[PDB]
């Protein structure tokens, strides 16, 4: 979508001390991450070698755009994830609580102890509110 | 309590054939799943019952609800229920036009034939009255009157073919005029013969209980997950099982976009009515309305069948949302609402609202880094600190699951004020985009609530004084630690 591209091209202007929209593979990871992705050092390499066989290491929009123009194929499931969050959030407060997690679980056959439950919440919880908001639910599901 | 119809009265308002709805009580109960339908043309009910074939997604012209052609899908959409609405008639006609060509051989059109019985069912419903006789070029016709003022109808004595013509002085919505001519209706092919179509049953939604979805997961893919030492990979792997076997939907050739449990539910439902006698084939022909994202309709009354086999009928949208809130998304059932809601559908520009819990929370939860960027993307329509887009990526760092809650709240209340600082001096620059200025005064508001929230969980402007923004490193974070004490 115009935005799909609008977003990538949007981040590009945040970290280039070049001005020609031609960043290095040094910041390629910096961008892919500030944009909601956590690539492994191995991946940042095997890719920047095939497509960018230029021999310079400078990546611009056409190059970066085309790269992202692959990843966002199966990962885009964000939709289902967001819908999933809503399944857990039985009271519609916008957060997933242990109690609620218990329900989704005990109903899907996995009887859990109030012990293990509060354990899962604290795992996924990131700012320690004792609950999981969508942003967190997202990390815990993507990250 | 909430004002909703029940039993008989509700079924009555639904439009479904009584026998059929009863057969549906069964499946609801068996599969323990809520079945929600969209309004069904009330003049279509007897046609459906008499076994007239219903219509698939390959046919988009609307049905009529007046005149001799009530219940059928008229080729000429100005005879449909969208009568008079020039723009709608046109999309209607273009739709039929396409149906006839883009599916040549599968969908066609034929003359309307009103049998002796339908004429009376129509006479009862007070839709048309069999009038006086008339002869033309040696043929016997009986007029058919209707309180319509643009058209005039007559039926043939020989083959019972109904015809129509514009009235003297009157003009079609498309500004036309013409004299006598058969009324054509959308038909489908069935064993080499063309058979008339009528409304079908459109599911508004389907809500199955989690348990019922479990039965959809392979007892091996699940055990494998359930049986994982690390919980962080346990949850995700469970949630992914929920997504895969209950949420995820995919496009099908003629059944449009639906999941697999939906396909089965579909089959079950059609089977149920076939068992009662319906000989027209399928009565449900595609996925649900929650997947109709381009052209989302919005009905005032939804007909519900709960796992108990009880008939309910909401009186209005707001009500429909309460019924789903209090008995479905709130009582352990799988539900997802149309992705177009709360947005401007692209197809018909519809803007249907729905209650989204994630948004009510938005106000107190700071944004992810992407949301920040993505909001600079779409914000960049009506129209250099990346520190903030990093800090926000820091606040939501998964490598936090190794600290105590206390630790978590601490470092986050910090990472927040951090970005709340950068946003601060950006607004301290030039008001570049007059309204970009709002997005930040806004974020700042969110950042504020989140922080002032994490603090009260343990012990804003106050503490936002005894902190550094000068030079840089693990020097500010220091004075901080103590402030909390
Ligand atoms: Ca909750
Ligand atoms: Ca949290």
């Amino acid at each position: 979508t115009e935005e799909q591209i609008a977003e990538f091209k949007e981040a590009f202007s945040l970290f280039d001390k070049d001005g020609d929209g031609t960043i290095t593979t040094k910041e390629l990871g910096t961008v892919m991450r500030s944009l909601g992705q956590n690539p492994t050092e191995a991946e940042l390499q095997d890719m920047i070698n095939e497509v960018d066989a230029d021999g310079n290491g400078t990546i611009d929009f056409p190059e970066f755009l085309t790269m992202m123009a692959r990843k966002m194929k199966d990962t885009d499931s964000e939709e289902e994830i967001r819908e999933a969050f809503r399944v857990f959030d039985k009271d519609g407060n916008g957060y997933i609580s242990a109690a609620e997690l218990r329900h989704v679980m005990t109903n899907l056959g996995e009887k859990l102890t109030d012990e293990e439950v509060d354990e899962m919440i604290r795992e996924a919880d990131i700012d320690g509110d004792g609950q999981v908001n969508y942003e967190e639910f997202v990390q815990m599901m993507t990250a | 309590r909430i004002d909703v119809l029940k039993g008989e009265k509700a079924l009555k308002a639904s439009g479904l054939v009584p026998e059929h709805a009863d057969a549906f009580k069964k499946i609801a109960r068996e599969l323990n799943t809520y079945i929600l339908f969209r309004p069904v043309n009330k003049l279509a009910t007897n046609l459906i019952k008499s076994g007239v074939a219903t219509k698939g997604l390959n046919v988009h012209g609307k049905s009529s609800d007046w005149g001799p052609v009530a219940g059928y899908i008229p080729f000429d959409q100005d005879l449909s229920k969208k009568h008079g609405q020039q723009l709608a008639v046109e999309k209607g006609n273009l739709e039929n036009k396409k149906s006839i060509t883009e599916h040549e051989g599968e969908i066609g059109k034929i003359p309307l034939k009103l049998d002796h019985l339908r004429i009376e069912e129509l006479k009862e419903n007070g839709i048309i009255l069999k009038g006086k006789k008339e002869i033309d070029n040696g043929k016997k016709y009986y007029l058919l009157e209707s309180n319509n003022q643009v058209y005039e109808f007559r039926i043939s004595d020989e083959n019972n073919e109904v015809q129509y013509k514009t009235k003297e002085g009157k003009i079609t919505v498309l500004g036309e005029k013409f004299n006598w001519r058969n009324i054509e209706v959308m038909a489908k092919n069935v064993e080499g013969v063309l058979k008339p179509l009528t409304a079908d049953y459109d599911l508004f939604a389907l809500a199955p209980s989690l348990t019922e979805i479990k039965k959809q997961i392979p007892q091996k893919e699940w055990d494998k997950v359930v049986n994982t030492p690390n919980s962080l990979e346990k949850q995700k792997g469970v949630t992914n099982l929920l997504i895969k076997y209950g949420i995820e939907r995919k496009p099908d050739s003629t059944k449009g976009t639906l999941s697999n449990w939906q396909k089965q539910m579909l089959d079950r439902l059609n089977e149920a009515v076939k068992y009662t006698g319906y000989t027209g084939g399928d009565v449900v022909n595609h996925g649900t309305e929650q997947d109709n994202e381009e052209f989302p309709e919005k009905d005032n009354e939804i007909f519900i069948i709960n796992p108990e086999g009880e008939f309910i009928l909401t009186k209005n949208w707001e009500m429909t949302g309460r019924f789903i809130e209090k008995n479905i998304t709130g009582k352990d059932y799988l539900y997802y609402f149309n992705r177009s809601y709360n947005k401007i559908a692209p197809g018909n520009k519809a803007y249907i609202e729905w209650t989204d819990p994630i948004t009510k929370a938005k106000i107190n939860t700071i944004p992810t880094s992407a949301e920040f960027i993505k909001n600079l993307s779409s914000i960049r329509r009506s129209s250099s600190v990346k520190k903030i887009a990093g800090y926000l990526s820091d606040y939501y760092n998964s490598a936090n699951h190794i600290f105590s809650q206390e630790k978590k709240r601490k470092i986050s209340i910090f990472r927040g004020i951090q970005a709340y600082n950068e946003i601060e001096n950006v607004l301290k620059s030039k008001q570049i985009a007059p309204e970009y200025k709002n997005y930040f005064q806004y974020l700042k508001e969110r950042i504020t609530n989140q922080v002032q929230l994490l603090l009260t969980h343990q012990k804003f402007k106050l503490l936002y004084k005894q902190l550094n923004f000068t030079e840089n490193e693990t020097d500010n974070f220091e004075v901080f630690q103590k402030i909390i004490d």
